[PDB]
This record gives C-alpha cells, structure tokens and sequence, in this order.
C-alpha cells in the first residue's frame, strides 16, 4: 500500500507523468491519474468490438448489440 | 460464492449461508439510497473546496500571466482585434466506400476580426466562480458503525470525484484560451507570409455640425470595409528561409 | 401467450396483517416473466386457518402498458393454501380476563355470603365489585378473532387463472 | 479501484532498494543518474580466463540480475563488452562479441519485456584506468549494461 | 412513464397524531424524481397495531403540473406496513380508573353492611358514594382507542399502484 | 405560479380562545410575499392535543387583488401541528366538584344510618342534602372539554396545499 | 428444482469463457503473426475480396434432372477501401460477464435436496462448458473462412483469372472561398470492381519443379 | 466547518450533531421576524437625526 515506502515518503502527484513522486528523487510504482501509461490485457463487458449494448431492452432475455450482432454468451438461454 | 462455482454452489448449499441470507437480503432491499446522498454531498464539498484552492492558487501567480498573454501588444494599428485562424495538416476523409478525399493542408477562419475597445485579459477565460455553501441538509443518517463507515467511504469517493470534475473544467478553459491565442498568432504569421488580405479601414470626417442648440466640433466616422481573408492566387505567395 | 393455469414463482416481501386490506406487492422472479411484477391485496378468511392474496394488477416493463390478469397464490414446495404464521395470538388473553373477572365476582359474593356460618372483608370488597364490570367488558370484547400475518421475506409460487397477450 | 490496478504488477520498490543495496554489497556496480541506469560486472566474476563459457556458479547471479531487471518498464537495453589486450585486435573483438552475445541471448530468453536488445563488444578500446597489471583480473575487462527508464 | 408498482424512497417530515386527519407531505430524494413532492393523508384501522398512509397528490418539479397517482407506502428496514411509534397510551389509565371506582363502591357498601356481625364510617362514606358516579363515567369513557403518532423525522419507501405519463 | 408544497413564515398577533370562531388576520412576512394578509379561523379537534387554523383568505398589496389559496399551518420552531397552549384547564375542577358532592351524599346518609348501632346531626344534615343537587349538577356539567387558546404574540409557519397564478 | 441446474449452466458458461479468454490472451504473439493482414493488403489500402471454390459438384434438381459441375467460384464479400488492418480480436475474443445473481428461493433443507442440487448443478455445468466450446469453434471456423477467401483471391490474381481493381484519381490545386481553403485536392475513386473473367485465352497454367 | 468538510461530514455522520438540528430550529424563525423591523426603525431614527 505504501507506494514510496522505505524512502522519505510521498512527495506529490505529478499529473504530467501521472505518477507519484518519492521524497528521494525516484519515481514510484503507483499512479494517481487515470490518464496513465498502464498496460491493459483483460476486459469485462458485453458487445465488445461491436456497437455496444442497446439501451432499449427486450421482453425476453435476448440482448442485441448496436451493430446488429446478438450475443448469446451474454444472453440467457433455454 | 460463484467464482470456482462448482465448489461455490456446493458451498452455498450449506445452511449457514442460507441463514446468513436472511439478514443480508433485508438490508439489501433498501440501503442503496444513502449512497446517492453521500455521493451528492461529497461532490458538492469537493467541488467547492477544490474551486477555492485553485482560485487562490491562480491569484497567487498573477504577474507572469499578464506577462505571457499580452493582448494589449497584439492589437493592430487601428485598435483592431485580429481574426482567428486554424490550420489542419494531412487530412484524410472517408465519406463512404469507393471514394476517398485527400488534402495535406487546410485553413479555416473561425472568428472574423472586428472592432475592440479594451484588450480581453485572462480573467474571462480562467477565473473560476466560488460561493460558500453552508447548508448541508442530510435527511438520511446511519444507525450503526457499518453504515457509518460506508457513509464515510462513499463521501471519500464523492470528494475525489468533485476534485476531478473541477480539474476537468480547468483543463477545458486553459485549452480554450490557448487555442484563441494560437489563432491570433497564426494570423500574424500568415499576414507576414502574405497569405491574407490585411484589414482595411476607410474614414470620413466633417467639420462642425448640428443646429444652434447642439454642436460637436469635428465629427470623424471610421468604418472598416475589407474583412481579412485568405487569397487564392497562390502564385504570389512569398516564401521564407532561415539560418 | 401465457397459458391458462400454469405455475410461476415470485417473492412477497411486504409484511401485512390480516387486518387492513391495501396495496401489497410481489415480483415474478423466474419463468418467462422476469422484471414483471404483480400488485393487489389480500382476502380475509372466516376461520383461523388460512390467508389468500388478492393479486390483480400485473405489469411488464418497457412500454407504457399494463395487463389485467388477476390470480391467487399457492404454497411454495408444499402445495397448500395457508399462511406460515402464528394463529394463537388472542385466545389466552380473553380467556384469562374472563376467568379472572368471574373468579373475582364469585369471591366477593360467596365470601360475603358465608359470613353467617377487616382485610378479609376488604378482599370480599375488591373482588366483589371489580369482578362485575370487568366481566361484562370481557363479554363485550371476547369475540375478537385471532388474525394471521404474512411475512416480510417469504417467497411464493403462483397458479394462473386467465390469459393475456 | 477494484477493476483498475493500483500499481504496476510485480512492484515493491522497498525490495528494489533492498536488492540494489545487496548488489552494491556484492560489489557489482549499480549506477543511477537521471533516468539512465548502469550496471557493471567484472568479467572474471562471469567467465573463464578469456573464454566464452559461462561459469556454472554465475547463473544465480544472473537470476538476481534478471529479477532486478524485470522490475522497471523499459524499451531498450544496451550491452557493451570490454577486455584486455591479449594477442591481436580482432581476437579480442570476437571474444567480446561472443560474451555479450551469450548474456544477451540468455536474457532475451528470460522475461524482460524490452522491445530492443542491442549488443556490442569492443575489446580494449575504452579502458577505465591506466592500471594494466593483470589480464582478465584487471577491472577494465568487464560487461556493462545500460538503459533509460521510460515514463 | 413509471412502472406500475415499483419502489422509490422519500422522507416524511410532517408531525401529526392519528386523531385529527390532515395533509401530510413527503419528498422523493433519489432516482429519477428529485425534489418531487407528494401530499396525502391517512386513515384509521380497526385495531391499533399499525398505520397506513394515503398518498395521491404528486407534484413533479420543473413545470406547472400536478399528477394524481394514488399509491401507498411500506416501512423501510423491517418491511411492514405499520408505524414506528407508541401504542400503550390508554390501557392502564382506563383499567385503573374502572378498578378504583369499583373498589370504592364495594368498600362503602360492604363495610357498611358488615357492621352487624367514626373515621372508618367516614371511609365507608367516601368510597360508598364517590365509587358509583366515577364507575359509570369510567364505563362511558372506557372505549377510547389507543392512538399512534407519525414522526416529523422519518424516511420511508413508496410503492406505486397505477400508471402515469 | 407558486409551486405546490412549500414553506413560508408569518406572524399571528390576535388572541382568540377555541370557543368562538372569528376573523383572525395573520401577516405573511417573508419569502416572495411581504405585507400579505391572511384572514381565517380555526377548527375544533375531537381531542384537544393540538390546534390548527383554517387559512383561506390570502391577499397581497400593491394591486387590488385577493387570491383564494386555502392552506394549513406548520409550527414555527417545531414544524408540528400543535399550539403553544396549556391543556390542564378542566380536569381538577370537575373531578373535585364531583368528589365533594358524592362525599357529602355519603356522609349524610351513612352517618344518619349508623345512629342506631346535635352538631354531628347538623353535619349529617348539611352534607346529606347539599350533596344531591350538587351531584346531579356535576353530572350535568362534567362534559366540558379542556380548551386551548391561540396567542396574541406568536408567529407561525405555513405549508402549501395547492397552487396559484 | 431445475433452477439450480439453469444457474449452474450460467456459471459454467461464465467460468469456461473467462479461462478461454485468459488462455487466448496469454498465447498472443504467434496469433497475430499467423493472422497478418497488413502484409496482405493491396496497393491503395484496399482490403482485397474473398473467394470461394467448390470442386466436383452434383445436383439432383428433382426426379430425373441432374447437373454436374467441375469447379464453381463465388465472390463472397466485395472488396472496398479501409483505414486499418482488421485483427482477430473482432473474431475470437469472447464476451464475459460475472453472474452475480443466485436467486435465493430454493435453498436446500434436506440432504436429498442437496443431492439433486449437486447432480443438476453439475450437468448444467457441463452443458455450459460444451456450449462455450461450440461458440469458440464457430468463431475460429468463420475467421479461417475469411482468411482462406482472401488468400484464394491472391492466388487467383496470380493465376490471371480475376481482374485487378481499377482506380482513377483527380488532382486539383487550391480551392474554396476566401475564408476556407485547401492546398490540394486528391479525389481517389475506383471504377471497376475486381471480378472474374469468362474467356478462354487468358487462362495461365501453372507448373512446379 | 467546510474546509475540513471530510471531518465535518464525519461529525454529522456521528449523532452528536443530530440533537444540534433541534436547537437550531428555535432560533432560525424568531430572529427573522425581528431583524427587518429593527433595521427599519434604525433607518428612520438615523435619517431624522442626520437630517
């Protein structure tokens, strides 16, 4: 949890870098901004790589993406 | 639970989770209304406090701001605000299939140049509004320590959200004033490069005027006739070089 | 098309006594209707054995429409008609009040009667005259029935009565 | 926060300072100026006497090097090799090239998420002292690895 | 458009007792309707174990409009239809008054009667004739119900009954 | 356009007891309305634990106008429906009169009855025969309710009921 | 009842999907190595079309009617312009959603209920597993089909049995009014879609060594 | 107050300020039926005196 631990401690958050600053002159390994250079290799959600989910709903549990695809793996089957 | 969900469902088949279901469902039927209230008050408090901090910080750095954004030095010889120019580079357009449009450079006039009286400083672009709100009316209250601490952490979330929202507004305003100044300096550059028509003003003036009940000494009328705009006869363009 | 007299399930979460009819709710949780719900009331019984739910207004979301199927309730996994609650609420209070007032009346009159063959006379006094008014009040209020109450967390099964489209 | 990572994975800079102190306690030179990092290793602690063969004890040291090197998000790692003067010029050049090749190959087999590994060895062209007593005993015969920490 | 029979939240703030019916207002705090206000009333039950609320006059802010959805409420966090208040107001008072007047009647008549087999005579006097009129007045006023009271500081949850536009 | 269900504050300055209804004028002072006058009268509750004023005749100066908003009252400093008054006006009077008349009746009859087993006989006389007419008069006048009275020095608050233009 | 079976089917589908996406992500580099597209793109950033070839086909139209063909060729999707190479992530990456709702109505109370709970849950679980694998194999079949059609176009163009795409571009200098200008104008159009040829002389026979 | 409004909101999450909501109800009405009258009579006396 302690990001700049075992040093002087947290200086401040450089939002140009999106990084914390340790009290000695070394970069932390945590972040403070959501505009940060972070590797993203796993995602949630449905209708990805499509138009997204439709805001309208079906009477049944069928879910239809915005580009016309229908995802059974998000939908409920019988 | 439902993660290793064969084991999860066989574990939820046990009766201790079933008797713990009774206490958690009655809580889950209603409790979410406090979260919206906590988020609302956290947003209010964080937005107000961060606004006060940034206004104080902006006031602290007054002199170099007027040093860098000298609108007063930028005006033309007839007290004329320069127009606003935008330049876009290497534009591809895909209007549809089977038809592509390509250009390398293009220029747009956004605000037509006009008259002015005073140089517009930075305070109408960057100064943030502040009020002091002294009315927290929280109708919902916690009862025990659990709702107390989730109230605290949701207020923390609203506090951080308000701070982020204020910073977003600041970024939008500073981008706005930067692009307006960029348009002005681009106009100066292109008029130097002889790519646009300079603004042109005619004037007439009459001597004394009026009847024996009202007079002015000398009456000067100044009217601008030629708005600055780009030329299309590009073969008369003057190039540049450096050293 | 929802078939006539089929079986579904919902959850009743509104606890209400069998004393005042009013709007009560359930929401259909499984089957074809998910997100659909059903409001209505209850009915009072003649005796102390059951309670049935007057459910008449069914709603399915999405469009500004409301169907009008009215149907009643069945016991989840027991296939009965009663309510799982207490019924022994108000027998013992009225019985004890009646017996106490009667015993008091008798104590005063007979222990005044057997005086031929201070505080004992005061006992005669007290039971004598507080027996009678309490006894006629007990005869006034004895007829109150023992009620039933649905619970705040009891799910239920549903039989159908008519169809919609 | 429950869906976003609070830090870069496998990061404990307390342990990084600990292993950096332990590396300098070993005597392998750790140099940190700016965002450019330098690690220097004596060649006698790595190879045999003017040989392109890894000593079998040195793989533990190599694992320590890779455990340090996996920490920092990087782009490019440069490997330079230096030697003494033994027989001719191209002999020393070839030996340095082979040594740097071997350490680069094992490291690129290991999990350091660079995009670029550059390797070169130059023999005895840039000495770090005038003290030329031994052969591979002399500290100028060495392997340096440099990089720039990015963002 | 609001789904027929869904649940929302409000907080009631009016202070009133269940003896004089009057307009009561609540205010929706979250969800889609914010700052919407709701005016209605109550009604009295046959037995004093609960309190249910009439709510029919809904005003949505923004425009000069007033809808007329007539819908009722449920108690949050215990999921019943009652009121959290006090109900033990008028049991012990009427019971004690009746019993005291009766005991007075009995003391005067029987302690005068048992003289065959001054201050004590004055005790006979006092209880003998203050018992009777107080006893019939207690018989008159015995039927007063135990009230409940709404609070000026309690939130609540509201279900719907019919549809709007 | 005043929206439905808001709060304003005013001043009541007249004194009237809850016995004779009459025109009382309160003065709306704050919010949008300043100098507005409001003529109305009160109501009698069934039980005297609170008091509200029926206020309907609301007028604003400036133009010769009088709107017809009728609304009710909320307590300054309490936001309840009661009144700043006492309630103990008519308990002790009737109870003491009844008990004294009854004790007189008992004294005369029982101290005449206990003679078998001059001035004391005159005590018997006095309590004996002034008891009875006083007792039936007390039975006649016992039904007087405990009153309340408004203050000629207490302001008020107002909740709204319907809108205006 | 069957509710435990159905919700176990949902849970098994989700868990198999999550593990599948994990494995598919972890094997990363060879995937985009073998499914290149930008090496296969045409001259003008044109995605080349897709072709289907069938061999030795017989149709019985009805009682006493038959047709025999040797090789049939069909253009599936017409070629068009593009701004990016398509990648496999819009073909293979399955969706994922954690199912957080076990409906707490039919919790077991007796051991026989626990037994039927267990057995119905596991058979629903294996149903969800097999359904997810069916989805995955349908996706891999369709992307294999796309790439096969593209490379078959490439070798038909090698064998001189399809017309190449044809493009004309028009060029203008500065345009527009005095307020909006563009330095150049390049209008890039395609007139002739690539298509098959019908004559007999232009067939280019192949050989090997 | 509201500078440390995190701490202030924690204090109002605590129930010690809940009883403070009652004691602010009494003084928030009676003063406002007095302040404008006091200001008006002060204005009248001051205007006459200064005139």
């Amino acid at each position: 949890d302690g990001c700049c631990s075992k040093m002087g401690g947290i200086n401040y958050c450089d939002s140009s870098a999106g990084r914390l600053v340790c009290n000695n002159g070394f970069y932390s390994t945590c972040y403070c901004t959501r505009h940060a250079v972070m590797d993203l290799q796993f995602l949630m959600g449905c209708c990805l790589w499509h138009g997204g989910v439709y805001p309208q709903l079906n009477s049944s549990g069928l879910v239809v993406c915005n580009d016309g695809y229908v995802s059974e793996e998000c939908s409920l089957q019988k | 639970g439902d993660t290793g969900s064969l084991a999860g469902l066989q574990a939820m088949a046990d009766s201790k989770y079933t008797r713990a279901q009774k206490k958690q469902k009655m809580g889950k039927i209603r409790e979410m209304a406090l979260k919206e209230t906590a988020l609302s008050v956290g947003a209010q408090a964080g937005l107000a406090w961060r606004a006060k901090i940034i206004d104080e910080q902006l006031n602290k750095q007054a002199r170099n701001l007027d040093a860098i954004y000298d609108f007063n030095s930028l005006v033309l010889e007839h007290n004329i605000l320069p127009p606003v120019l935008l330049e876009g580079r290497n534009t591809l357009n895909l209007a549809d299939a089977q038809s592509i449009r390509i250009s390398d450079r293009t220029y747009k006039v956004a605000k037509q140049a006009h008259f002015i009286t005073t140089p517009p400083t930075w305070r109408q672009y960057l100064w943030m509004d502040y009020v002091k709100p002294e009315a927290p009316n929280v109708t919902l209250l916690p009862k025990t320590k659990a709702e107390k601490e989730i109230w605290c952490i949701y207020t923390e979330r609203g506090w951080k959200n308000g701070i982020d929202q204020a910073n977003t507004i600041l970024e939008e305003n500073i981008a706005r004033i930067k692009e307006d100044f960029g348009g002005m300096i681009l106009y100066r550059k292109l008029l130097a490069m002889n790519m646009v028509s300079p603004p042109y003003v005619s004037h007439t003036d009459l001597g004394v005027t009026g009847d024996g009940s009202e007079i002015h000494i000398d009456d000067r009328v100044l009217r601008i006739t030629a708005l600055p705009e780009l030329n299309v006869n590009s073969a008369e363009w003057r190039a540049a070089v450096a050293k | 098309i929802i078939k006539t007299g089929d079986i579904m399930f919902a959850v009743l979460d509104t606890s209400v006594n069998s004393d005042e009819p009013g709007p009560i709710l359930a929401t259909i949780v499984t089957g074809k209707l998910k997100g659909s719900k059903l409001i209505g009331s209850f009915n009072l019984p003649s005796n102390a054995d059951k309670m049935v739910i007057t459910f008449n207004t069914m709603s399915i979301p999405g469009a500004e429409k409301t169907i009008s199927i009215s149907a009643y309730a069945i016991d989840p996994n027991t296939a009965r008609t009663a309510l799982a609650s207490r019924t022994n609420h108000h027998y013992l209070m009225r019985y004890g009040s009646l017996f106490a007032s009667s015993f008091l009346q008798g104590f005063g009159n007979a222990f005044q009667s057997a005086n031929t063959t201070s505080t004992l006379e005061n006992a005669v006094i007290g039971l004598a005259t507080v027996g009678k008014a309490w006894s006629q009040q007990a005869q006034q209020l004895f007829n109150t029935p023992t009620t039933v109450e649905v619970y705040s967390g009891t799910g239920l099964g549903i039989l159908f009565t008519q169809d919609v489209t | 926060v429950p869906k976003l990572p609070c830090r870069v994975d496998g990061a404990c800079d307390a342990t990084i300072i600990k292993m950096m102190t332990d590396l300098n306690k070993k005597g392998i030179k750790v140099a940190s100026v700016g965002q450019n990092y330098l690690i220097s290793i004596p060649a006698s602690a790595l190879f045999a006497d003017q040989s392109p063969r890894l000593n079998w004890a040195s793989y533990s040291l190599l694992n320590e090097i890779a455990a340090f090197l996996k920490q920092f998000r990087k782009i490019a790692i440069t490997v330079t090799s230096y030697s003494s003067k033994y027989v001719s010029v191209k002999r020393e050049r070839a030996l340095t090239l082979a040594r740097s090749r071997v350490v680069s190959e094992y490291l690129w087999s290991q999990g350091v998420d660079s995009r670029i590994i550059f390797t070169q060895g130059l023999g005895s062209d840039k000495p770090i002292t005038s003290y030329t007593l031994g052969g591979d005993r002399s500290p100028n015969a060495r392997v340096e690895i440099t990089f720039r920490r990015a963002v």
